C-alpha cells in the first residue's frame, strides 16, 4: 500500500503510520 | 541441529573437529542483502515550476 | 467571469477605454468586455538559442 | 505499443521514451 | 558446493588440481549484461513547436 498520513491543523503536526520502510521515506522528505 | 535455531551440535573425533572448524571458518559467511525495489530523489528546481514540470512529465 | 478577446494572450498592453456588458439571458448571460483605444496581444513567443 | 512523447512548452523540448527501435524512428523524423 | 553461494570446495590430487585450475582460468568469465528495454532521447527544437 502507501503510508497513512494524519494532519492536525491545531498543532501543525504530521503523523505518518506505516511499514518502517514507508515511514523512513516521509521522514527524509 | 538444535531445531531451526541456527545452532548445530556436531560430535566427532578431535582431528575431524579441528579440520571441519577450519573449513567452516572459510566457506561460511553471512548472506548478502537485497538492495531495494524503491528509491527517492528530491530536486529543488530553480528556473522552472515544479507543478508544471510534473504535469509535463505525466502528459497532463 | 467576463469574456475578453485578450484572455488567451501570453502578454498584453492596452490604453483607451473598456465597455462592460451585463445582459441576462436564458441561454447563458452575455457578460463581455470590449476594449477600445490601443490593443496589443502577443501569443506563443518562442525564442531560439541563436 | 508506441513510443511515449513528452513536450515541454517552456523550453521547446521533445522527449521520446521507448524501445531503441521506436526511438530511432522519431530521431530520424 | 557450499550451498548456493557461488563457492565450490573441490578436493583432489595436486596434479588434477593444478590442471583444473588452469582450465577454469580460461573458460570461466562473468556473464554478459542485458542492454535495456527502454531508452530516452531529448530534442531541443529550434524552428518548430
Amino acid at each position: 500500500q502507501q503510508a497513512t498520513l494524519i494532519a492536525d491543523k491545531r498543532t501543525n503536526s504530521l503523523i505518518v503510520r506505516g511499514t518502517p520502510e514507508q515511514v523512513a521515506q516521509v521522514a527524509e522528505l | 541441529p538444535v531445531g531451526q535455531t541456527g545452532q548445530l551440535v556436531l560430535n566427532g573425533a578431535q582431528a575431524q573437529l579441528d579440520t571441519a572448524l577450519a573449513l567452516l571458518e572459510q566457506v561460511d559467511r553471512p548472506a548478502p542483502v537485497a538492495e531495494s525495489r524503491t528509491v527517492q530523489r528530491v530536486f529543488q528546481l530553480v528556473n522552472a515550476s515544479a507543478e508544471e514540470v510534473k504535469a509535463t512529465l505525466e502528459g497532463t | 467571469g467576463a469574456q475578453n478577446a485578450s484572455s488567451g494572450a501570453a502578454a498584453s498592453v492596452k490604453s483607451g477605454g473598456r465597455l462592460e456588458i451585463n445582459i441576462p439571458s436564458a441561454a447563458g448571460n452575455i457578460v463581455r468586455q470590449i476594449d477600445y483605444g490601443l490593443n496589443l496581444d502577443f501569443f506563443s513567443p518562442q525564442v531560439a538559442p541563436d
